[PDB]
Parts: structure tokens; C-alpha cells; sequence
């Protein structure tokens, strides 16, 4: 159930909030999305990711 | 039911309100407070169903 | 009179033909009781009401009769152990489903894994130091 | 073939079950789906779609299965001045004027 | 109100009540 | 059901006759022993390891299709 | 059966939506 | 006529609580053999107000079950007894089901009638397939403002003496004291004149009810005692979004506390989306509330009512196997395994459908 | 009835167990085959609440088992002190302190509230779609009123002459 | 003292789970860092842990599914549960 | 009674904060949420109702306002 | 006013002319 399981609620809405930022017109989100994941492990050290 | 939630949220499921107010204070009152042992003007409730005498 | 009329009527109080073959709950509920639930007192009323129907509310028959445990719970700890060995992730998944409906933040989940694997890493270093003392 | 009584309903609707004490504590989470087969059931997506081309296309398909239906299909696709097969009646002009031309005799 | 439902409430080994 | 289970059934055909036909329908200790070791298709015979591979294979393969389709 | 037609025609002229339960109640109200 | 059949009787004041007979209206279903539903109206409310609801072709409830619009004791046409114990009132329904040759029935209720319906499932669960409660909950409502107003109206209705007061005196007294428009109309329709124009009186026993409400103790109809126990069967609850009787904040918890099989909100407990209106309690008057209640009622009767506890819906009848507890069957040479629970015919006790289908089964073999 | 076609095209690389294209639906089926179906219990009390004394024994048995095995447990405790203080003082605000201090950070709550409303819409899916069809059935019945008028034209013409 | 009534909307434990978890583990580490001979205490506790649990298993839990039920304590709950109802209906019975 | 107010103040402690005196700062319940209670979804609906009544069901006002 | 009451129960908007036709139907 995607509406009762908070694990998929968090991951679904979080992924949707990131991909909608393609409207900010940085570049092809299909390109830098992989860089976001690597960058998330530089600054994510602050949050123990 | 027998599945009411986690142990930390156990005292949450006890309150039942007679009004539509939000948020609801969770604490469910156990007893009536009796701070001063005052002699009641009320007559005793033992004098209830004693026959004529 | 109508009340006693239906108590005597065989059609009103009669098991079905297949009732003997059906699985029967052989307990009134006093073997395993829910102690900390908010409806705890309502559970006891149903146990008392079940015991009264069995003896037509003449509980002296229950006092003289034999008392039995809940035999349906026999060997239940063994059976859950073998089901855990059979499919540990499927057993753990469904036993924790309702609890996992409330998911903590990414930080809390990361702290759980970080502190758990850190404790296991120190445990391995303590094992390796014991081989140093044996040498 | 047997049909039973039209006045009665299927026996599944008439069978019932009652509870008693003690009662199983377990609450069902999902409906069991051991085998992935849902044959002979139409999709629930076909719910509130408006009228469109699929309606007159499937109408001809079922009409052409009958003798009278084959006459209707051939006449409409040949002898009806309409710019669309999605026929919508919003006026009785063509209906009334077709009656006055016939009721004179 | 509420009444005791056990009919054997006042039964003792020596008799009733 | 898999061919390895069918191969067991061909070999255990005489054993299946001793337990299911003879011992199973008796009473007493011999009956309880036969009904307990009855031979047939497996209850809860699913292999979770085989099922674990099929799931992780399908999930990891959908990732390969995204990462390679650039 | 004949009294059903009498009430239904009356409700027909007033273009009022009618149900068999209403007619049965009105017919029962007439005999009652 | 045919669909609407209300048996006519006279209320009898009974000294014994067991010699109490219930009267009401019976609504015949569209089809030959259907399970029956017993529905209780709100306290001091007419059974006839629910007839257009249960006989609406759009809702088509009678296509599922026969409906008994039954009055409780001291209400309407049934016998009068000073006690309002939910256990004694529940045994009344069982004698009614016996006299009417009903093996088991669905129970419904509105408001306080919802408490009565759920109480019958608590005391006789083996005779009840399910409970559908409308704008009610098994909770102490003695301090809800909506109940206090009803309790206050009944108290003021004791002032009227039908012998001395004229008809114009009664009409003025009701308009001035009873400010709620619906309670006013209901109480006027309860006033009836006896034979030989003896006098006027309320259809419900005003003396017995007032003492129950005015005493405001455990036996009050607003209270739900722990003595009632737990309902073990199927239960569905529906109430308005802004209801003065059931507050969504906390008044749902009693449903989990009393009903063992209630899953929670969105599965067995729904709220009708509506505005704040003190008359929204009477869902049958407003089409918006009535349409949602009827659809949820049809869904309950069709797929969830009278289904085993561990089955999801009626669709699983015959294809879902329930685990068995060991050493639970009398047969010693029994191989324990999963089984599908037996569902019985709705009036199997008073018909011979099992004997007739046994002989038809032998003709096949 | 015309003889229909024998068969349509059969794709040589698409099967039901090995579907060619990918989606979360097939992964969902393989997932629930792995964890198995819902483990329905037939009992009247849960397994944990019926074995609290026995589970307490094995729980403490494995605690003692680890404690008897770990000779250097004090070294692990002291080596864990700094990370315990560090990660809790660093992440206190983002986990709990935000609920009564400078900023709420209600991002996670907004996603719960959106899901709670979607859960409610799915609960009333039957009512909402049935109200939508009633308007389409109203339009459809309004178009069918013309065929009912023409069928009676023959009766009108018969009585008119 | 009087009943410590909480005026809040949520209970104190659930609102401070992260904080109480810190102080919960602080005192565990505090005891763990202080107890240098903790392994000697774990081994010294093994024998009584095995002995008392195997000896009292039947009287606590085993009786619920084995030879005898021993329902003495249940009879005390059932009588008290009925008295709770009689006190709740005191006004009715006396009236 | 005569000595009630003096004794009740002497026996127990009261709250000295006036946190709820400020109107707009009052919480709707989204700060400390119960996650596992069986009426969990009824709690979220009451929070949503509180947020909708504050903005007359124009939640854009809540998005622009301070939390 | 029995005719008015049954109509009120069904929530049917009734005019005064309809009530008279129904009363005349019963009395006549
Ligand atoms: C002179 C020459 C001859 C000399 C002979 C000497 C020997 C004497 C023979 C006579 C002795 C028996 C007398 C008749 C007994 C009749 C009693 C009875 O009616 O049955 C009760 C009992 C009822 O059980 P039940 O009702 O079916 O279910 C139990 C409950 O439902 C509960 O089930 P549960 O699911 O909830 O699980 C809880 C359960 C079990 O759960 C547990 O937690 C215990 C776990 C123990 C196993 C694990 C130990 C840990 C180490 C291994 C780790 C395993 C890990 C596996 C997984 C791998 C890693 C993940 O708890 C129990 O303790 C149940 C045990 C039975 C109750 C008895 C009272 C026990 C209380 C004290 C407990 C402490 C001792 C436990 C001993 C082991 C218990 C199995 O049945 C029996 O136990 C039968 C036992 C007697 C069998 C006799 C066999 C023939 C004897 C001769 C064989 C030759 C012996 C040669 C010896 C040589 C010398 C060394
Ligand atoms: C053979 C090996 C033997 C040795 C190992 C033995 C291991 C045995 C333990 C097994 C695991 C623990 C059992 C957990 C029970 C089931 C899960 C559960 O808790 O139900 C959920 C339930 C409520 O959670 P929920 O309903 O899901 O609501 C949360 C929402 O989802 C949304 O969340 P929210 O926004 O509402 O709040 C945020 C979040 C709050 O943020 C947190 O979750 C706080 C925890 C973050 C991570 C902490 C570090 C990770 C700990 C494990 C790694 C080991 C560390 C190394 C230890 C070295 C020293 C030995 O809340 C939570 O998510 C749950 C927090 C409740 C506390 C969790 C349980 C205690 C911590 C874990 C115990 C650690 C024992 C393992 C080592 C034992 C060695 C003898 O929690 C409760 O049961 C309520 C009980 C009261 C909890 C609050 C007060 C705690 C006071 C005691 C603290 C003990 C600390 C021990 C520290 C260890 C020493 C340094
Ligand atoms: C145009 C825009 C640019 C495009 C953007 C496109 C972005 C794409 C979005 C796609 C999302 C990812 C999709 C897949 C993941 C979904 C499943 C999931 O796991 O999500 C977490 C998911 C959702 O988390 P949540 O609890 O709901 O919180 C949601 C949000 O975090 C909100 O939580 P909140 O409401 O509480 O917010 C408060 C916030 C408060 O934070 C703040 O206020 C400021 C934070 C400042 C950070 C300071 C950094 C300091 C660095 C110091 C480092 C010094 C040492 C360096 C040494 C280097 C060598 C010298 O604190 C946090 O929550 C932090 C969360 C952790 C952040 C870690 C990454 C931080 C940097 C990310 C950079 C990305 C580019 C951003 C560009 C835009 C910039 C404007 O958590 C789960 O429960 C699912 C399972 C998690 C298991 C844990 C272990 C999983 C490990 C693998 C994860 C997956 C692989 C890695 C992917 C990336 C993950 C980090
Ligand atoms: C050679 C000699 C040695 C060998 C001898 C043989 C000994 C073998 C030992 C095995 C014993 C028999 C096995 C039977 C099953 C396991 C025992 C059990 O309790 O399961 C029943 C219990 C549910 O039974 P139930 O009553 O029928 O469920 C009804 C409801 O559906 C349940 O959910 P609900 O919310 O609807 O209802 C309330 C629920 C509330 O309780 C909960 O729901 C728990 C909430 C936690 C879930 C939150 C998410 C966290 C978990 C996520 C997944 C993590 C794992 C996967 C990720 C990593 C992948 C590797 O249940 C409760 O009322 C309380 C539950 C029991 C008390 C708390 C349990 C703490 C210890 C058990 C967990 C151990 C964690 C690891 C520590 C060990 C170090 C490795 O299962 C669980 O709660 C999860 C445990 C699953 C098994 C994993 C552990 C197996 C070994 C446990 C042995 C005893 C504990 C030893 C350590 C103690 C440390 C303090
Ligand atoms: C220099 C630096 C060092 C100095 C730093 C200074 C700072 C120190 C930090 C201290 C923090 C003080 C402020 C908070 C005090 C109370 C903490 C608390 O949880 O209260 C909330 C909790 C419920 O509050 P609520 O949310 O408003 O709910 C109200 C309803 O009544 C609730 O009732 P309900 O049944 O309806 O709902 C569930 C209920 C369920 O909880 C209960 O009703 C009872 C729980 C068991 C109570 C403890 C049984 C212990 C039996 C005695 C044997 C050990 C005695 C220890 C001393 C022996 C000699 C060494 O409670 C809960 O809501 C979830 C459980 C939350 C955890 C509470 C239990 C944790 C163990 C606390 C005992 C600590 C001593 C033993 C620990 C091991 C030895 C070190 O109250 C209690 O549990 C009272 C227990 C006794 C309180 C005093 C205990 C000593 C201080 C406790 C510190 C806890 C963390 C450190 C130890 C943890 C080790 C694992
Ligand atoms: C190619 O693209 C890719 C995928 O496809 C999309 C992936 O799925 C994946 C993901 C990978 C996976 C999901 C697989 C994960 C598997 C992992 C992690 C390890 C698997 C380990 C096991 C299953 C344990 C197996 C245990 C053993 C082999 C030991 C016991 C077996 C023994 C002793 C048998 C002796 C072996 C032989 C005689 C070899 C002969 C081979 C045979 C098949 C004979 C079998 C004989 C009989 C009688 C059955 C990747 C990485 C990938 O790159």
C-alpha cells in the first residue's frame, strides 16, 4: 500500500520533489542525477548516511 | 483489538472526549483528587434501604 | 413462557450436522489473558459469559468438573522457530509489518545501522585481540 | 441447460457465518493472491470515458452479426450526410420533417 | 441494574447460604 | 513442484506404498507414524532462496536497463 | 391494483417522482 | 400492502422482563430467500422515517436482505418495561427472532439504536452475522451536548398532562421548549389518541424513559457499560464528518475497544464528508448523507457481512484456507491442515435445505 | 459465423515468467513470492504475549551468551562513548529539537498528510466513480429518448388514418 | 501526592524518544565503562539464570498448555471484575 | 473550601508558561504526532481540519505564512 | 394532515392542489 507504508511514502515523495526540480533548467536531469547521489555522500556524512 | 501500538504511545489510546476539541489532552483521569479530608455536609449514604424500625 | 419455550425447542439450540467435525475452541480464554490492553475488563466479561453458558449459569458444575489448559498453544514456540529457519526474511517481514508502517527519518535509520555495524566491528576487533593473547 | 430459479440469488450470497468467543486476534492485512490470473473480467479502467470513435466501431461489429444490423450499417455509411459517425441528436428537425413528408399520404 | 448470574453463588459444602 | 521432486517420487514409489497405503490408515503408534511421514507433494515446499534470487535478479536487472540506456 | 392506478395518475399530473412504497403507503392510508 | 407489512399489536405493560415482545414493520425483499436485517431507529424516532430509505430503487437495499424496522421496548408499539438493560433488551430480539423463525440476522442501528444493535452482537454473537451502526459508538455519551438536549427534551415532555391540556396548549409547549426542528417533529408524531377518543399520549413510555435519562447512571441509554463485553463479529461504523454524537478525534477508539475485528479507519470506519449542521445526525433526510450510507451499507451486506473473521471478503469463501490449531478436533487419526470455514444458510435451523440437498446429492452419486 | 483467424502474432522473446519489458509490477510479484503470503495466525493471542516468560529466558540467554563470549565488553563500551555523544548532540535538533525550537521542518509531515488524503480517496473510490457515471448515464439516457419517440410514430400514423 | 496529571497533548515518553534513548544509553555506557569486570558478572549469572527459569517455567507459563491450568489467580480476577461492575451499577441496584 | 486554594497550590505545581496566549503560534498537532495508535488517520484528519479552518480552506495562506 | 405527513416523510415537494386531490380521492 503506497498510502499507508511510510517507507514508500517518504521515498516516493522525496524522489518526486527532486525530479520536479528539472523545471529549474539546470541541465538534463538524466545526466546529473548520478552526481547528486555521489554528492549526497559527501555532505551526507553530516547526517550519517 | 489486541494491537494498539507501540509501548511509548500506549497512554495515548485511553482518552475519550465528549467535545470536538483539538488537540486533545491525552491524560485519562484515574481518580478524583481529595486534597482536604473535609467533613461533608452530605448525609451518609449508608441510610439507604433500611426498613422501618 | 416464550422464553422457556425457545430454550427447550431443539431447533433453536442444536448443533449443525457437521459441528462434531469442525475445529473446536476448547478453552474459555482463561489460559492466556490479555493483561495490559485497554479492553482488559471486557475480555474477562466474555470469559465469564462463556463459562456460564457451558453450565447453564450453575458454576458449581465447573468447580466439580475438570479444568484443562489451552492445548491449541502446545509446541507453539517450536513451530515459530522452524518457520523462522524456513524463511527468516518472510517471517521477520510479516511479524514487523504493522510496526514498520511508522518509519523514522533517514537520520534515525542511519544511526541504527551506523551504531549496529560499529558495535559489530569492535566485536570483531576484540575477537582478533583474543587470538593475539592466545599466541 | 439448467438455470435454477430466477427469483433466487446465488448461494454464496445466502450462506453466512457468525462469530463466538474466543475470537482470533489476527487482522487480515491484504487479500491473498497466490495465482496471478484474472481471466474473463473486464478492466476497471473502462469506467467513465465519454462517447468516442470506439462506440460506433464496436456498434457496427455487433450489428453486423445480425441480418437487420447489416442493413443498418450499410445504409448509414452510404446514405447519411453526416461528417462523423458519432451521431448526437440535439434537435428533432430531421425527425419531424421526415414525418411530415410521410404522413401526407 | 446488575444481578449475580451464578445460580450456585450461595452454595456451600454444608448447604445453601 | 519440480523435476527433482518427481524423481524422488519414482524412487519412493515402494516406500510410498508402505507408509501411505499400509501404515497411514492403521491406528495406534504405527498410524501416527505413517500419517506424520506421509509421502506426496510438499506442504510449504517453496524454496525461499530460489525466490530470493528471482526477486533480486528482476530488481537489479531493471537497474541495469536504466544505467545502460544512456 | 385499481387503487394504485388512481393515485399514480394523480401523481402523474403533478410530474412528481413517485415510488411503489409511497403508493403502497397512500393506498394503505386510504383503507386505514 | 406487499412490500410494507407492519404487524399490529397493543403495548402490554409487563412485570417480567422476559415476557416482552417487540413489534415493528417488515419490508419484504425483491427475491425469494434472502437473509434478514433487523434495524433499530433512534430513541423516540419513528420507524416509518426509514421506509423511503430502505425502499429506494436507487439504493436497492431490499435486493440484498429483508428488513425488520423493529421498535425496542418502551418504544412505539412494543411492550413496556421499566428496565432498559442492554442485555434484557438483547434477549427480547432473540425471542422475536424465534417467534418469527429467524436463525440469524444482520443488525443495524441509528444513534442509540446503534448501541442496541451492537449490544445484541455482544450478548448473542452466534445469532448475528454483522452490525452496521450509523452515527453511534459504544461509548458513554451522558455528557455529550447532543444527548443532554435529548435528555432535556424528554424531561420537559413530562410536564404535559394530556387530560387537562388542550391540543393548542401542547403545540405551544413544544415550539417553545423543543428548539430543535427535527426533535420537535418527531415528538409531535409520537403523540397519538387512544380508542374511543379516551385521551392523547406518547407512543413511547415517557415515564420509564425519563427516569432512565434523568437518573444519569450506568443503566442510562447514553452510557455504555463494560458489562456489555466485546463484539466478536463483523462491524461497520459510519457517521458524519461533523457529528455532534461521534467526534472523530477520540470517539473512534471505543470501536476498537469493543469490536474485536475492526481494522480501523477507511476499512470498517468511515465518515461522511459534510458540513457543520446540527441536523446532519438524521442521514436519511439529506440525499448526500443517504447516498454514501446506502452504498457503504450495500458493500457491507454484499461482501463483508456474515463472513468468517479471518477471511478478507466474501470472494474468499471457498478459495482461502484458514490455519487450524492442533488438537482441536475430536478425530484422533486426523491429519491437521488448513481448511475453509463452513458458512451456513441464513435460516438453516427452521428450514430443511440441508436435508433436501443431501438427497439431491445422492441422486448424483 | 465467419471462421476467425487461428492465432495472432506470438512474440518469441516475451513470456509471463520472463517478461521482456520492466516495471515495478513484476518485481512486486517476485517480491511477494519471496516473503510469501501473509502469515495468518489462527490463535486468540499473539505469540509474543503468550510466551513472555519463555522469550525473556532466551533473550537473556543470548545476552549472557554474548556477555560470556565477549571478555572485553568494557573496551567496547568505552570505544562507543565518543560516537554516542557525538552523533546524538549533532542530530538532536533535526530529529527531536525541531519540534519545540527554532524551526519545525514539517517536510515529512506534509507527505503523511498527502498520503492520508489519498488513502481516504481510495476508500471512497466506489462512491466517487459511481457519481461520475451517473452523469454519463444521464446523458446516455437523454440520447435514447429519441428512439422511443420514433417507435410510436407507426401507432400515431395508424390512428391518424 | 496528587495524581500527576499531564496537561499536554502527547505523553512525555513519545515526545522525547530520541532524548530518552540518549540518556538510556548514556547510563548503559556509564555502567559499562565503570564495570571493568562485566564478563565475570555475565558468567556468574549463567547458572542462576538457567536454574530459576527451568524450575519456575511450568508455574508461570507451562501450565497454560500442559498438565494443569492452575486457575487460582484467574478466579481472583474474575471475581474482582464482577465486583467492578456491581460498583458501577450501585446507584441502579439501590434505587 | 476555606483552605482549598492555599493547600492545592502547596501540594502540586502548575504551568507558568503562557505559550498558548499567542494565537497564531498555537499548534495544530503536527509537531508531536502519534504514529502507531489505531486512530492514527483520524488524528491526521483533525490536524488537516485545523489547518483548513485557519485559512478558510485556502492552504496557500499556510504555505506563505510562518510555521 | 396525514396526507401531508407521508409526503413529508418521502421529502417530496407538495403543492396545496395535490393535497386536496388526494383528500378528495380518499373521501370521495
Ligand atoms: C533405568 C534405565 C532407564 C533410565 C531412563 C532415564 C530417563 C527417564 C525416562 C523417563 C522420562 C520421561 C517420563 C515421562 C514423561 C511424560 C511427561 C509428558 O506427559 O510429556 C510432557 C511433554 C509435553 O510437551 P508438549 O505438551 O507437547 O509441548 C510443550 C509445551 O506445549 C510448550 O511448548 P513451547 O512451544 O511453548 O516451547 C516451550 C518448551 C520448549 O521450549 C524451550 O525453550 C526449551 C528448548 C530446549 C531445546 C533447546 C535447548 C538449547 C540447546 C540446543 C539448541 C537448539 C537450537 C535449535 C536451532 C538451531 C540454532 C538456531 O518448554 C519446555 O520446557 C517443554 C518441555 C516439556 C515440559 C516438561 C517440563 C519442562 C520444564 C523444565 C524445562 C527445562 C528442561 C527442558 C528440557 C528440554 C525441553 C525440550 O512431552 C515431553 O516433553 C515428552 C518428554 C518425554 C519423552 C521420553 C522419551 C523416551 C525416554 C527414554 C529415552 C532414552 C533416554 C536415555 C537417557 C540416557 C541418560 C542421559
Ligand atoms: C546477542 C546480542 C546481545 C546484545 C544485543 C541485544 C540487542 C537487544 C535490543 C534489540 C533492539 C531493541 C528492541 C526495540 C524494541 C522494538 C522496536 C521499538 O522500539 O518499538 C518502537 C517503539 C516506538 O517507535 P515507533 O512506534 O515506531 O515510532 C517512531 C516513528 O516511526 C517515527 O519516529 P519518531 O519521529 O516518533 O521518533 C524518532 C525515533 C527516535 O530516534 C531513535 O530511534 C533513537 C535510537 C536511534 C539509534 C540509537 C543507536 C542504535 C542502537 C542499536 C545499536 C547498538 C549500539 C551499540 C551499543 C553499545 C553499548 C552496548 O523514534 C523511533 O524511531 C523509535 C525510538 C524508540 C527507541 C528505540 C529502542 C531503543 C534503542 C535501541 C536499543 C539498543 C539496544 C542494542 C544494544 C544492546 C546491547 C546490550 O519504541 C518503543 O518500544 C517504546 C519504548 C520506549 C523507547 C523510548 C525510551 C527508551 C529508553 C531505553 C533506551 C535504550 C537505549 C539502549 C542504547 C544501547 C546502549 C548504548
Ligand atoms: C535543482 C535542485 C537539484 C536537483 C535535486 C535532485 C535531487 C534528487 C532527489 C532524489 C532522492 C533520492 C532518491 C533515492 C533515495 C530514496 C530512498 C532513500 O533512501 O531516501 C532517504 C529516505 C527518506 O529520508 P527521510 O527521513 O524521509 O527525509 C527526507 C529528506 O531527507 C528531508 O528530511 P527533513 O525534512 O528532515 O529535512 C531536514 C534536513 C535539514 O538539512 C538542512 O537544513 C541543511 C543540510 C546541510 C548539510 C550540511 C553538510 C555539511 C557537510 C560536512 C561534511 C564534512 C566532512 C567531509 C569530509 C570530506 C573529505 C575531506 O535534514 C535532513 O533530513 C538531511 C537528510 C540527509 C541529507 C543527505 C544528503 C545531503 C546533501 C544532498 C545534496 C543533494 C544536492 C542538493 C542540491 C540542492 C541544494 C540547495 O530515507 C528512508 O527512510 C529510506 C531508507 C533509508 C535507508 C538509509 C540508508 C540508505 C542508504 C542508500 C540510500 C540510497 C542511495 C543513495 C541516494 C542518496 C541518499 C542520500
Ligand atoms: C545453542 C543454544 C542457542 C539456540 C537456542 C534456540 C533459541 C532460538 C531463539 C528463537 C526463539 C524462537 C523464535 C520465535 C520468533 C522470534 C521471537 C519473537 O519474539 O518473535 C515474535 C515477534 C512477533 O510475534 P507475534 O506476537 O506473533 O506478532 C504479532 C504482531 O504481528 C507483531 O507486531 P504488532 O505490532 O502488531 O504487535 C505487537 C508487537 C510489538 O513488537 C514489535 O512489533 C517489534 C517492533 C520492531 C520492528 C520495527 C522495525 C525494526 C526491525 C526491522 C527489520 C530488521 C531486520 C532486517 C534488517 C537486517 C537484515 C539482516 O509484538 C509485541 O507485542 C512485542 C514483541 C516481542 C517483544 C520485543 C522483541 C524484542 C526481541 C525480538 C527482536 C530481536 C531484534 C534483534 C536482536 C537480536 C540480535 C540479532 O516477532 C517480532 O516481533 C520480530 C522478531 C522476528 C524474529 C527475529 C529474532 C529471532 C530470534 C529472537 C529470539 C529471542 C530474542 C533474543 C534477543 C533478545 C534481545 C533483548
Ligand atoms: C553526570 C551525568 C549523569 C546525570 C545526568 C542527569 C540526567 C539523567 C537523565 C534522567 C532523565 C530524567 C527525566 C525522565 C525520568 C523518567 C524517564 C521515563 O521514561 O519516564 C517516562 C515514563 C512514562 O511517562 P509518560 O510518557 O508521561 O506516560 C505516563 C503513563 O503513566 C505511561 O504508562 P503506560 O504504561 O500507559 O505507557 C508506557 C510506559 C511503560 O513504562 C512503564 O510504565 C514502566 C516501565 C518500567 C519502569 C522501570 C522498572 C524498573 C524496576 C526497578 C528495577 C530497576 C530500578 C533501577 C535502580 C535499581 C538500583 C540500581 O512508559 C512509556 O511511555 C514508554 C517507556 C519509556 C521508558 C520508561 C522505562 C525505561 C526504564 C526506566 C527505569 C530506569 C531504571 C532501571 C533501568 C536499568 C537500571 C539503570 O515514566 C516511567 O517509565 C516511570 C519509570 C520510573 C521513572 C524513574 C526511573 C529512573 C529515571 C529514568 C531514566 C530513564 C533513562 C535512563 C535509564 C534507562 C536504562 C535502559
Ligand atoms: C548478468 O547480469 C547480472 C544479473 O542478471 C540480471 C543479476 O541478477 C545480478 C545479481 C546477482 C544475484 C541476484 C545473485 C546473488 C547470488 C549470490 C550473492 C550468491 C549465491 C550463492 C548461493 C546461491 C549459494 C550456492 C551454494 C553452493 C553453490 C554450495 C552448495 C552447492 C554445491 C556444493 C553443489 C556443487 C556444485 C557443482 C557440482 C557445480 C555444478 C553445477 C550444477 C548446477 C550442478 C547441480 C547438481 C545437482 C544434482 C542439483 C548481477 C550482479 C549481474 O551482473
Amino acid at each position: 500500500n503506497p498510502n499507508t507504508e511510510e517507507n514508500t511514502i517518504d521515498s516516493d515523495y522525496l524522489a518526486a520533489s527532486g525530479t520536479v526540480e528539472a523545471e529549474k533548467e539546470i541541465t538534463s536531469i538524466d545526466d546529473y542525477l548520478g552526481l547528486v547521489f555521489a554528492i549526497a555522500y559527501v555532505f551526507g556524512v553530516f547526517f550519517y548516511v | 483489538t489486541l494491537q494498539w501500538g507501540s509501548l511509548a504511545e500506549r497512554p495515548m489510546v485511553d482518552r475519550v472526549m465528549s467535545t470536538s476539541t483539538w488537540p486533545v489532552p491525552y491524560y485519562q483521569r484515574l481518580f478524583k483528587a481529595y486534597p482536604i479530608r473535609e467533613k461533608k455536609d452530605k448525609m451518609s449514604l449508608l441510610l439507604s434501604d433500611i426498613d422501618i424500625d | 413462557s416464550l422464553h422457556e419455550k425457545m430454550q427447550t425447542d431443539y431447533l433453536w439450540v442444536k448443533d449443525h450436522s457437521q459441528a462434531d467435525s469442525w475445529a473446536k475452541a476448547r478453552t474459555h480464554g482463561y489460559n492466556y489473558i490479555a493483561h495490559t490492553v485497554p479492553n482488559k475488563k471486557e475480555r474477562y466479561e466474555m470469559i465469564w459469559r462463556s463459562m456460564g453458558k457451558s453450565t447453564d449459569w450453575e458454576l458449581e458444575k465447573f468447580r466439580l468438573g475438570k479444568k484443562f489448559p489451552d492445548r491449541g498453544n502446545k509446541r507453539r514456540w517450536f513451530k515459530n522457530l522452524f518457520r523462522l529457519i524456513k524463511n527468516p526474511m518472510g517471517y521477520i517481514f510479516w511479524k514487523t509489518y504493522k510496526a514498520r508502517l511508522a518509519k523514522p527519518s533517514l537520520i534515525v535509520t542511519s544511526m541504527f545501522i551506523g551504531f549496529t555495524l560499529g558495535f559489530i566491528k569492535l566485536k570483531a576487533q576484540s575477537i582478533a585481540y583474543s587470538k593475539k593473547q592466545y599466541a | 441447460l439448467q438455470w435454477g430459479s430466477l427469483a433466487e440469488r446465488p448461494m454464496v450470497d445466502r450462506v453466512m457465518s457468525t462469530s463466538t468467543w474466543p475470537v482470533p486476534y489476527y487482522q487480515r492485512l491484504f487479500k491473498a493472491y497466490p495465482i496471478r490470473e484474472k481471466k474473463d473480467k473486464m478492466s476497471l479502467l473502462l469506467s467513465d470515458i465519454d462517447i468516442d470513435d470506439t462506440n460506433w466501431y464496436q456498434a457496427k461489429d455487433f450489428l453486423r452479426g445480425s441480418f437487420r444490423g447489416r442493413q443498418i450499417v450499410d445504409y448509414v455509411e452510404n446514405n447519411i450526410a453526416s461528417n462523423t459517425y458519432i451521431l448526437i441528436q440535439q434537435d428533432v428537425a430531421n425527425m419531424a420533417k421526415a414525418y411530415v413528408h410521410d404522413i401526407c399520404g | 441494574g446488575y444481578k449475580i448470574r451464578n445460580k450456585s453463588i450461595f452454595w456451600t459444602r454444608a448447604g445453601w447460604k | 513442484m519440480n523435476p527433482i521432486q518427481k524423481a524422488w517420487l519414482k524412487i519412493l514409489e515402494p516406500v510410498s506404498y508402505v507408509i501411505n497405503e499400509k501404515m497411514a490408515k492403521r491406528t495406534g503408534i504405527i498410524g501416527k507414524l505413517g500419517r506424520f511421514f506421509a509421502i506426496g507433494p510438499r506442504e510449504y515446499g517453496v524454496h525461499p532462496i530460489n525466490r530470493m534470487f528471482i526477486f533480486m535478479n528482476r530488481k537489479y536487472m531493471a537497474f541495469q536497463a536504466v544505467a545502460l540506456h544512456r | 391494483a385499481p387503487q394504485n392506478l388512481e393515485v399514480e395518475n394523480i401523481l402523474k399530473r403533478y410530474h412528481i417522482n413517485y415510488t411503489q412504497a409511497l403508493i403502497d403507503e397512500l393506498v394503505d392510508w386510504k383503507t386505514g | 400492502s406487499r412490500i410494507i407489512n407492519h404487524l399490529r399489536g397493543d403495548p402490554v405493560y409487563q412485570d417480567n422482563t422476559k415476557d416482552v415482545s417487540l413489534r415493528g414493520t417488515f419490508l419484504r425483499g425483491k427475491y425469494d430467500d434472502l437473509p434478514t436485517m433487523i434495524f433499530f431507529t433512534e430513541a423516540c424516532d419513528l420507524t416509518a422515517n426509514w421506509i423511503p430509505f430502505f425502499t429506494n430503487p436507487q439504493y436497492d437495499i431490499l435486493a440484498h436482505r429483508n428488513v425488520w424496522l423493529l421498535n425496542p421496548r418502551n418504544f412505539g408499539n412494543s411492550d413496556r418495561h421499566p428496565s432498559f438493560d442492554l442485555q434484557e433488551m438483547s434477549d427480547d430480539v432473540m425471542r422475536f427472532m424465534y417467534s418469527q423463525k429467524i436463525s440469524m440476522a444482520t443488525l443495524g442501528g441509528h444513534g442509540i439504536g446503534g448501541k442496541i444493535a451492537l449490544a445484541v452482537g455482544c450478548y448473542h454473537a452466534e445469532r448475528v452475522t454483522g452490525v452496521f451502526s450509523i452515527d453511534s459508538s459504544p461509548m458513554d455519551q451522558r455528557y455529550h451536548e447532543a444527548f443532554k438536549e435529548f435528555k432535556g427534551y424528554v424531561n420537559a415532555l413530562t410536564e404535559i398532562n394530556f387530560k387537562t391540556w388542550s391540543d393548542k396548549d401542547v403545540k405551544v409547549f413544544l415550539k417553545e421548549n423543543i428548539k430543535d426542528p427535527k426533535w420537535r417533529s418527531i415528538f409531535t408524531n409520537n403523540i397519538s389518541k387512544n380508542a374511543k377518543t379516551q385521551s392523547d399520549s406518547f407512543n413511547f413510555e415517557i415515564n420509564y424513559l425519563n427516569h432512565n435519562l434523568n437518573f444519569n447512571k450506568a443503566d442510562s441509554l447514553g452510557n455504555w457499560a463494560v458489562k456489555n463485553g466485546i463484539y466478536t463479529g463483523r462491524a461497520h461504523f459510519i457517521f458524519p464528518e461533523y457529528s455532534r454524537w461521534v467526534h472523530l478525534a477520540t470517539n473512534t477508539l471505543p470501536m476498537h475497544k469493543v469490536c474485536a475485528r475492526v481494522k480501523g479507519f477507511g476499512h470498517d470506519i468511515f465518515y461522511v464528508q459534510g458540513d457543520e449542521n446540527p441536523l446532519n445526525h438524521w442521514v436519511y433526510d439529506f440525499e448526500n448523507y443517504a447516498n454514501v450510507v446506502a452504498s457503504k451499507l450495500n458493500k457491507f451486506l454484499h461482501s463483508y457481512d456474515g463472513v468468517h473473521a479471518l477471511l478478507k471478503d466474501r470472494t474468499e469463501i471457498g478459495n482461502f484456507m484458514i490455519p487450524d490449531r492442533i488438537k482441536s478436533r475430536n478425530d484422533s487419526k486426523h491429519i491437521y491442515g488448513d481448511y475453509s470455514p463452513a458458512h451456513l444458510h441464513h435460516n438453516w435451523r427452521f428450514n430443511h435445505i440441508y436435508e433436501k440437498h443431501d438427497e439431491l446429492d445422492k441422486k448424483l452419486n | 459465423m465467419k471462421k476467425p483467424m487461428a492465432k495472432a502474432y506470438e512474440h518469441p522473446y516475451n513470456s509471463e515468467h520472463h517478461p521482456l519489458n520492466f516495471s515495478a509490477v513484476k518485481i512486486a510479484e517476485t517480491f511477494h513470492d519471496f516473503i510469501g503470503p501473509e502469515q495468518v495466525s489462527p490463535h486468540y493471542e499473539s505469540f509474543a504475549m503468550s510466551r513472555k516468560f519463555l522469550l525473556t529466558f532466551w533473550g537473556g540467554f543470548f545476552v549472557l551468551n554474548f556477555g560470556m563470549a565477549t571478555v572485553d565488553l568494557n573496551w567496547i563500551m568505552k570505544s562507543t562513548y565518543i560516537p554516542w555523544i557525538f552523533w546524538f548532540q549533532l542530530m538532536y535538533f533535526y530529529v527531536e529539537g525541531k519540534n519545540s525550537m527554532f524551526m519545525p521542518l514539517l517536510q515529512r509531515f506534509y507527505r503523511r498528510a498527502a498520503a492520508n488524503e489519498i488513502f481516504t480517496m481510495e476508500a471512497f473510490y466506489h462512491e466517487n466513480i459511481e457519481n461520475k457515471l451517473r452523469n454519463l448515464m444521464r446523458i446516455t439516457k437523454g440520447q435514447l429518448e429519441y428512439w422511443d419517440i420514433h417507435t410510436s410514430y407507426g401507432e400515431i400514423r395508424a390512428d391518424s388514418i
